[PDB]
């Protein structure tokens, strides 16, 4: 009988269930976390850019891998009851790596490189992520604030397309 | 408490220059008497520096004035430097001025078309007003037939100055765009237009009486002015029709050897020289007149590896001592951008989430009722080659 978890999230008691089915049948050595290798031994993610990024947001204590609570708290950004702000601010934590809270020139570069991958010149990536942070850099520290990010981004009704059913 | 990392702490491609934060102020652009300092805004614009809105408002307005008070058809005298299309190719235009020589002792025309196609457009506009500004008569721009609302708003140029500036510096370059002069009589011998003739002009005077202050018609001698183009057989055609659809611009026409000769004769005039086509060599002269043994027809195209794939040459037309002497010139390096300007937030969040949304997907459908129980992200987009691939591009936007 061990110690209730406690967590945020939108989802109800059967949801929770119906996660946490998912999840031991993903925890292969059953270790009660979820490890990077275990996340790659899905054929369907093995090509995702991403999935590191993922897996990285949802590890909020970083000792590198998914528990049970960090699980449902991240599948939770994606809940159809989750707000607009909530999926963007998901969408930032993307780009923003040392999730000090605000996406760098040279963060904002690497996130773009694992997408982009030889599709641009180094120098071409350079120069367009130069320019997209002065564009959007308000207040001149040469970052972007995740409100600096919203004034940008938060017209193209992305948050609508960030949605799962559990 | 520590400020800030220096901005440019973990940037990954250092080499890179990194463009101005800051833009221009009034009271660096303008002197005490009010004018322009044109190498203060060659240098902010050259690394890509923008200047504040009024600043912006400012130079458009007044090269408009300027331009208002000028004839339809400006009569011009060599010696001159004569340009065709420029197409917001800023890095090539300063290559070109270097070429032609600095406007403070060179007399310069520019044959239109300034903006769209290159992503450099506002910029070119800013300095050609600016050097219009400085030297209002040895120094004239005229009108070409991206030089309209409609053409600027199916391409880029709209959307450029929203980005980089405002609709209100767009509006502007409209109202400035109408009062551009339509043709330039240059040295008594030879007529200067962006495209070419038109059924319905037959006289210098039928140019010289045109209402140039508005968008140009679909229709008429100011949309054939500025949209006609030579047939693709001039000077050895089968038909002796002076005219005939133009199905490669979808409206006006093209115009034949026949045609040419007519109004140069009728005129008293040498030749025509116009832009308004892509030429590998940065120039074509077209079959001389039997009369006189010069080209009847000139085309000059001042833009070189145009669109970034034509691989051309440009040219400027130099006439002086009685002699006209074509100078080719090639592309210069320029900087990147995104098709149609979006930033990279813009550009890759869509990716973004399509990507993290299939990963929880995939992870979820781990179970199925049981319960119950390269990267793959790009871009967005021979001369021969590039010209039919570019063909649409070249026709008149619907309506
Ligand atoms: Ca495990
Ligand atoms: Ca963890
Ligand atoms: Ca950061
Ligand atoms: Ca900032
Ligand atoms: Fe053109
Ligand atoms: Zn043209």
């Amino acid at each position: 009988a061990s110690y209730p978890l406690e967590m945020c999230s939108h989802f109800d008691a059967d949801e929770i269930k119906r996660l946490g089915k998912r999840f031991k049948k993903l925890d292969l050595d059953n270790s009660g976390s979820l490890s990077v290798e275990e996340f790659m031994s899905l054929p369907e993610l093995q090509q995702n850019p991403l999935v590191q990024r993922v897996i990285d947001i949802f590890d909020t204590d970083g000792n590198g891998e998914v528990d049970f609570k960090e699980f449902i708290e991240g599948v939770s950004q994606f809940s159809v009851k989750g707000d607009k702000e909530q999926k963007l601010r998901f969408a930032f934590r993307i780009y923003d790596m040392d999730k000090d809270g605000y996406i760098s020139n040279g963060e904002l570069f690497q996130v773009l490189k694992m997408m982009v991958g030889n599709n641009l010149k180094d120098t071409q990536l350079q120069q367009i992520v130069d320019k997209t942070i002065i564009n959007a850099d308000k207040d001149g520290d040469g970052r972007i604030s995740f409100e600096e990010f919203c004034a940008v981004v938060g017209g193209l009704d992305i948050h609508k397309k960030m949605v799962v059913d559990v | 408490p520590p400020p800030p990392p220096p901005p440019g702490a973990d940037r990954v491609v250092k080499a890179v220059p990194f463009p101005p934060t800051h833009r221009l102020t009034s009271e660096e652009v303008f002197d005490l008497d009010g004018i322009p300092r044109v190498d203060v805004l060659k240098n902010h614009l050259v690394k890509e520096g923008r200047v504040d809105e009024e600043i912006a408002l400012r130079i458009i307005n007044e090269g408009a004035a300027i331009l208002r008070r000028e004839k339809t058809m400006i009569e011009v005298e060599a010696p001159i430097t004569v340009c065709g299309d420029i197409h917001g190719q800023f890095f090539d235009l300063m290559k070109l001025f270097e070429v032609g020589g600095s406007p403070a002792n060179t007399r310069y025309l520019f044959l239109g078309d300034y903006v769209d196609r290159g992503y450099f457009s506002i910029e070119c506009v800013l300095y050609l007003w600016v050097l219009k500004i400085l030297y209002p008569s040895t120094l004239f721009l005229l009108r070409g037939n991206h030089e309209c609302r409609h053409l600027t708003e199916y391409f880029t140029f709209k959307q450029e100055c929203k980005i980089k500036y405002s609709e209100r510096v767009y509006e502007a370059c409209m109202e400035a765009f109408d009062s551009l002069p339509l043709a330039a009589l240059l040295n008594q011998q030879f007529l200067c237009v962006h495209g070419g003739l038109s059924p319905e002009i037959h006289t210098l005077d039928d140019i010289r009486r045109l209402d140039r202050f508005k968008e140009p018609p679909a229709f008429g001698p100011m949309c054939d002015l500025l949209w006609s183009d030579p047939s693709e057989d001039f000077g050895n055609e089968k038909s002796q029709e002076h005219f005939s659809h133009n199905t490669v611009r979808g409206c006006s026409y093209f115009y034949n050897y026949p045609a040419v000769c007519e109004f140069l004769q009728n005129n008293n005039l040498l030749s025509i020289i116009r832009a308004h086509e892509a030429q590998d060599a940065g120039y074509r002269m077209y079959r001389k007149s039997q009369t006189t043994g010069f080209p009847s027809l000139i085309t000059i195209f001042s833009a070189p590896n145009y669109l970034d794939v034509y691989n051309n040459k440009a040219a400027v037309l130099k006439y002086e001592n009685n002699v006209m002497n074509i100078r080719q010139f090639n592309c210069s390096p320029h900087p990147y951008w995104l098709p149609n300007f979006m930033d990279v937030f813009t550009w890759s969040l869509p990716f973004v989430g399509e990507k993290v949304t299939e990963m929880l997907v995939n992870v979820l459908s781990i179970c199925s009722d049981d319960e119950l129980m390269a990267r793959v992200f790009s871009v967005l987009r021979s001369f021969e080659e590039a010209k039919g691939l570019d063909r649409i591009n070249e026709r008149m936007p619907p309506r």
